[PDB]
């Protein structure tokens, strides 16, 4: 595999069936302010 | 709007554009992100911190990466900027454009890499000139062609059919930009970056946070 895959990466969204990516941690979930998930 | 700044250099403009050629007299641009664009570009010390050690993850380690540089300093060049990207959009030229402010007459390199996962997946280095202005010096890339790779990515967005997964693609999408000066390879401004995908009616939307240690 290839984390660097870019067909990958898209397919991991359309199909998740077949996601085939690495596991991350969500943004949402990181300590960060709360201005980082809000526009101004 | 507001933009970035350390004690040796300030990126007065930042901006990601797609530009579309009608006929020879008539030209439609696009932008997907801005720095310095809709208003006067500035900057103060209003803005919110963020840990850097959560977002490392997100960026190329090792010799030469995020916490590598970091360690190195000065803190005061790190940054990280949210965008809220405005991909509403459909010859073409796709194009990069940035200007810079400094008090010395420096050579100076941009690099710019696209990492996916904190992988690296592609760099683009410019090497920029200074030109005297009001006693200061300025540093400019202007339409500086964006790579295929980008705009692959970005055809590859558009073709999602639900917006809300374009913004888990660009969950684990950044690029990481080190302007250094190229005798000293002293970092001028280091600038991370992470997306979103904006639904303001204002369009393309940002916010710049300090990388601090915590
Ligand atoms: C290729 O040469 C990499 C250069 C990348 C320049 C940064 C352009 C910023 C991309 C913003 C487009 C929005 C995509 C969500």
């Amino acid at each position: 595999d290839s984390e660097t895959d870019l067909e990958a990466l898209f397919n991991a969204v359309m199909n998740p069936k077949t996601a085939n990516v690495p596991q991350t941690v969500p943004m949402r979930l990181r300590k960060l302010p709360d201005s980082f998930f809000k526009p101004p | 709007g507001r933009s970035v700044a350390s004690s040796k250099l300030w990126m007065l403009e930042f901006s990601a554009f797609l530009e579309q050629q009608q006929d020879p007299d008539t030209y439609n641009k696009h932008l997907f992100v801005h720095i310095g664009q809709s208003s006067p570009s500035y900057s103060d010390p209003y803005l919110a911190a963020v840990d850097i050690r959560q977002i490392y993850d997100k960026f190329p380690e090792k010799k030469g990466g995020l916490k590598d540089l970091f360690e190195r300093g000065p803190s005061n060049a790190f940054f990280l900027v949210k965008f809220w990207a405005d991909l509403n959009t459909n010859s073409s030229f796709y194009g990069v454009s940035s200007q810079y402010e400094s008090p010395e007459n420096m050579i100076i390199t941009c690099s710019t890499k696209v990492c996916s996962f904190g992988k690296q997946v592609v760099e683009k280095v410019e090497t920029e000139y200074a030109r005297y202005e009001n006693g200061h010096y300025s540093y400019r890339i202007h339409r500086s062609p964006l790579c295929e790779y980008m705009i692959n990515f970005i055809h590859k967005l558009k073709h999602l059919p639900e917006k809300y997964m374009m913004n888990s693609v660009l969950e684990n999408f950044t690029i990481l930009q080190v302007v250094t000066n190229r005798d000293t390879q002293e970092t001028l401004l280091c600038i991370a970056y992470v997306f979103e995908v904006s639904a303001s009616e204002h369009g393309a939307q940002h916010h710049i946070f300090r990388l601090v240690k915590e």
